[PDB]
């Protein structure tokens, strides 16, 4: 040890991340006529809780039917999962949803369903992100929308209010236009822009108000006679290539798994 | 310094499915060893799943009449099912085994005198019947019987499932249903028997069990 | 004379979020349309990709205890299985402790391998018995009841003997089905004959009654843990499982 | 083709089951081609390219998913405001769209099912757990019923990886049914 | 300077299932588009295709 | 980690290296951090080792932001005994820095 | 028989003008689409292409005078540690001074480097003085009064002779924090413990009174310069610093 | 004769002037390893004795 510190017995890794393929593949038997050493073990001791488990004799599984491996978080979570929705009543109005791992915050003012309990189950986040949002509704409504990174000005979170921020400002941070006849859905990639290293969503009040937000989204509509239906609107993100994650922690417990109940 | 023998504490035995995990162990004791008989008292192969598994067994046996019309079905059989029972062998290895797979091969008789005539077909259908056309059963694996030429009829085929294999002690949808119908109706000339038994004989083929379990239903 | 014509096709604008390749943005916020290289500074090192990390890293699924009181063949506690299993939980704070296994593949509609449970036991040197697991193939839900010890071992199992220099035994359930894959049936209201998501029951027996002096309990506690090997699933899906009641 | 159903309040969905079951006759089941097809042979496994048609409406939003064999989904064959999380819905992977912007549309289906295969050709039980590849749900959204009606119908075509394994005799003639309409 | 203009033709959306060129699906539900090898395991090899 | 049973009593505890806060996370998934199991019959002692993780690039002491690691140890099966034997075990925990960068000095205190 | 169909994908005639990428035109106005060479004719060469151009050139941040009352240990000045300073103003014209650091960074939410802070003495030959300079690492908000020059000490820090052949002294101000990046949240309403801009504070103490005859100043000023060196910024925005009143 | 792994009894750990005698102990278990700052959150010097 470097740092100065001895020990006379040794120190292995304690759970590995990423050990095994997710899908069944051969990376003869799997063990068997010979004696089951991996039947017995003293799991209090690392090392010897890392011996392989091995009851009786089995065969090699084989070859899974499908092509990719379901079990790759990049795979698995490339699918856009659901994040939030809200719907606006008057005209020349705007909504801004904060982007939090917080596992405090609840929905529908937070994480829910699986993007809620993918984020819990590891300790630090980093990384691009493809939000995917869609229109439903309306028609000929002109909206616009912008990336606010965490800790810099922007209107007032989980409400739909009359902007406060002048053009210039929201335009400056990157921002995009579109118009619900034309559309009714937008793809576009948020940026890895904080001055943490990091965020993460399992922490306690304080830096659960600072470091647990890759960051912000305003959605801000015109052209909007309530005259006309409703509008609302999904987001949902999706993980990207250029995303990593450290630190595997225990999974959230099922009675604080919740999902914004509706249809 | 000499080192003095003590016994090894922990220790692992078992055979096929059963392992014993030990403690205060110590080693086995054994006496003599597997003598082979220089005069044998029995020629047959010793028991092998072959043996005793894939080997021929009555299932059913019926009657086939004058009075049968076109058709007419003389015997409607769950193949399988009717294996899995006391009355045959291979039941010692299913009865102890959850699931299994395999192939079959079927063997259906008759005895009509040269004096009778007419025919029957027999197919083996996966599952049911449903509502194929009579007609057409030939596209089955079949064997058509005809009093003028033959008395016999065999088809072998593997396991054709929806599932992996199939469950004994409670099964989802029968693996073959036997159809054995009235091809041509059989008459006779007056005085002739007005009938011929019928019988089917079924066996197991690359049987693989999996699973040993106490349960029998 | 500019000449670049394409057909418009069908699903015109429709949005898919069912896998990445249609998923992934079409444009970017990012200044210049820039990237990022990875940094494991404040990680560790430790760097995750497969969910794999999870679901072989034997967590608790379920407690139980063997008495002096248990006789001979006495069935101890039986358990489901099926990743999905367990049944710890805690008061206040009000929590149902679901298994890293467990919460893995909650999230999928199909499974398949080879399931972990290791048992841990609590004793004193000065305690002597043994407890027989058994492995019941079938489906989750099987009446098993009535189930001599004896009976037990026909089915694949194995005995163990708590006092010792080990702590824990390990059953390597081997995947035994009449299908490739089982499902997460735990989502329908109710079950339907051939729709299950065990492999079948497992069963703890008394093997050899617990003795012992009168200094020490009157009992032994144990521990059972859950994690898998060769374990597949597929077939993304949200669920929260709930505690299974034995 | 496979079906059609028509919607006749907002907030509302339908699910209907891919069955080959013979049994199953239509609407409720499966018509024309499909059922003679499928009848040809024992066993069935491998992706569809499932395209569905929109007819009527306009600036109606949306939302379709595939449920595998087996897990919670709502009640086929039938319209009914649905009583599912919007999570789970699209948890399974889903897709929006609008009748404005489109009218149509193309997706492939999995095979993504416990069973080795699945078969038309059953009996009672089997015929209940065997006979399907999946579901498909359609939900709509903003449909106010001042509007025209919402016609829905949906076509099956085979793809490359596609297996059919042993040959049956065909369905007899009596039992080819079609869902006569236009 | 993006430039990669292209004329919108004929038949704009329209859907047409006499083909396999035009029947087959445009995206998928399958997770990252994956496919599927074959398996004769409970078919006998009796692989049928015409 | 340590503690001093006597063979006499029975049951373990557990301890994890959970880093800011153990959240919502399930008490029998624990095993996932950095953990070390103890149990009477078997270990008196458990030795856990992690590198810097955090969200930021270094720990402010004067005035933190959020704990680094809150080191949890919970009854991982209850300590049962025969009448006579203690009713209980003290214990003790260690620590010690690994690798340890300090940077800019200051004359502050709070 | 003419077949090229494609699929028309989400964001139909979406507008995003956060990059290049998809701002740039997409048809032009010139004739023939021509274009532009290069041409610095009355442009003396000079040409322009890195806001670095700005951020290294010190401009003037403030102003504070050295008094010979003011006795040893005495704090002078103190200021934040962020480019975003500057408290320079002119009455009419009326105007608030900004300086060229800070004119820059203030369109960023990131910022890190080595801020410069140049003092430049205007004594005269017959003046004899001391003065400490004094970083203080921490936020842009530090109680630092309590703090004797003693102490101070401990902090990295710099004295300088003013009595000289030179005029200025350069303290380099290192990059040090707990993050990688500090943020300009000098456009948010309040203040967060943790969201800061700076990475400390300056502190200017007395080292050694000023000595002086009688026929020249009973003090001497002196200007502060700011610039950076290693300067990087990101994330666009766009935000006009106020002054920064000490 | 296969030999089956039982934990080591006696051993002994300890860091600088600390040291550990352990009777009933086990191994020591370590995730993951030392990272270096591919960007560095601090320029100075790390402290050292020299340093303070
Ligand atoms: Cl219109
Ligand atoms: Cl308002
Ligand atoms: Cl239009
Ligand atoms: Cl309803």
């Amino acid at each position: 040890d470097d740092s100065g510190g001895f020990s006379t017995t040794v120190s292995t890794e304690q759970n590995v991340p990423d050990p095994q393929v997710g899908i069944t593949t051969m990376r003869m038997d799997v063990s068997g006529v010979q004696a089951p050493v991996g039947a017995i073990t003293t799991i209090e001791d690392p090392v010897l809780a890392k011996k392989v488990p091995e009851t009786f004799p089995e065969l090699k599984p084989g070859e899974s039917r499908h092509t990719s491996d379901h079990m790759s978080i990049y795979k698995f979570m490339g699918r856009s999962h659901f994040l939030c929705t809200f719907t606006f009543n008057s005209n020349n109005k705007e909504y801004t949803f904060p982007i939090t791992l917080s596992s405090t915050s609840n929905p529908p003012h937070g994480l829910p369903s699986t993007l809620r309990w993918f984020f819990n189950l590891f300790q630090l986040y980093r990384g691009p992100l493809d939000l995917t949002i869609i229109i439903t509704g309306a028609t000929d409504v002109d909206g616009m929308a912008w990336f606010t990174p965490v800790g810099l000005a922007v209107d007032t979170p989980w409400v739909e209010k009359e902007s406060a921020l002048q053009i210039d400002y929201k335009t400056a941070l990157g921002a995009v236009r579109f118009n619900t006849r034309r559309t009714g859905n937008i793809q576009i990639r948020l940026p890895w822009y904080s001055y943490l290293y990091a965020v993460s969503g399992a922490l306690d009040g304080l830096g659960d108000k600072t470091d647990s937000t890759f960051g912000l989204v305003s959605i801000q509509i015109a052209n909007y006679n309530h005259s006309d239906e409703y509008l609302s609107f999904s987001c949902y993100l999706s993980v990207t290539e250029q995303s990593e994650f450290y630190f595997p922690r225990a999974p959230l417990n099922s009675n604080a798994m919740l999902s914004t109940e509706s249809m | 310094e000499q080192m003095i023998q003590s016994v090894d504490r922990t220790a692992v035995t078992g055979a096929s499915y059963f392992t014993s995990v030990d403690q205060s162990s110590v080693h086995t004791a054994e006496v003599g060893s597997h003598q082979i008989e220089p005069l044998k008292t029995s020629v047959d192969k010793p028991g092998s799943k072959k043996t005793q598994g894939e080997k021929f067994f009555l299932i059913h046996s019926a009657r086939w009449l004058t009075t049968h019309a076109l058709f007419h079905e003389v015997a409607k059989l769950d193949v399988v099912k009717l294996l899995y029972n006391e009355q045959f062998a291979v039941q010692g290895l299913l009865r102890y085994h959850t699931y299994a797979r395999f192939g079959i091969e079927i063997q259906v008789q008759i005895n009509p005198t040269p004096f009778q005539q007419g025919g029957l077909i027999c197919a083996m259908v996966p599952g049911d019947q449903s509502y194929g056309s009579i007609a057409s059963l030939t596209v089955y694996p079949h064997g058509l019987l005809n009093c003028n030429i033959n008395n016999v009829v065999r088809i072998k085929v593997p396991f054709i499932y929806t599932r992996g294999a199939y469950h004994f002690k409670d099964p989802q949808y029968p693996v073959w249903e036997l159809t054995i119908r009235v091809w041509s109706e059989l008459n006779i000339g007056t005085g002739t028997s007005a009938y011929t038994s019928l019988n089917v004989l079924a066996r197991f083929t690359d049987l693989e069990l999996h699973g040993l379990t106490p349960l029998s239903t | 004379m500019m000449r670049n014509e394409t057909r418009v096709s069908t699903t015109e604008n429709v949005v898919n979020l069912s896998n990445y390749e249609d998923a992934r943005a079409k444009m970017s916020f990012a200044l210049d349309q820039e990237d990022w290289k990875s940094d494991p500074s404040q990680g560790g090192g430790i760097k995750i990709t497969h969910f794999t990390t999870w679901t072989s890293i034997p967590t608790l699924a379920a407690q139980f205890p063997f008495n002096a009181s248990d006789s001979v063949g006495q069935q101890i506690k039986v358990i489901p299985v099926d990743p999905y299993f367990f049944q710890m939980t805690n008061t206040n704070p009000d929590q149902k402790c679901i298994t890293a296994l467990a919460s893995i593949c909650q999230m999928f509609c199909f499974w398949r391998g080879d399931l972990v449970f290791d048992f841990q036991v609590f004793p004193t040197k000065y305690h002597s018995g043994r407890l027989l697991f058994c492995f019941v193939p079938g489906n989750e839900l099987i009446d098993v009841t009535g189930i001599t010890l004896k009976q037990a071992t026909t089915a694949p199992c194995a005995v163990m003997d708590i006092a010792g220099v080990q702590s824990t035994l390990r059953f390597r359930v081997p995947w035994i089905s009449d299908t490739p894959y089982r499902v997460n049936r735990y989502t329908k209201e109710a079950h339907q004959k051939g729709e299950y998501t065990a492999i079948g029951k497992l069963i703890v027996y008394c093997y050899n009654r617990l003795t012992s002096p009168s200094n020490v309990a009157h009992h032994v506690r144990v521990n059972v843990y859950l994690s898998a090997i060769n374990l597949e699933c597929f077939a993304p899906l949200y669920h929260a499982m709930d505690v299974t009641t034995q």
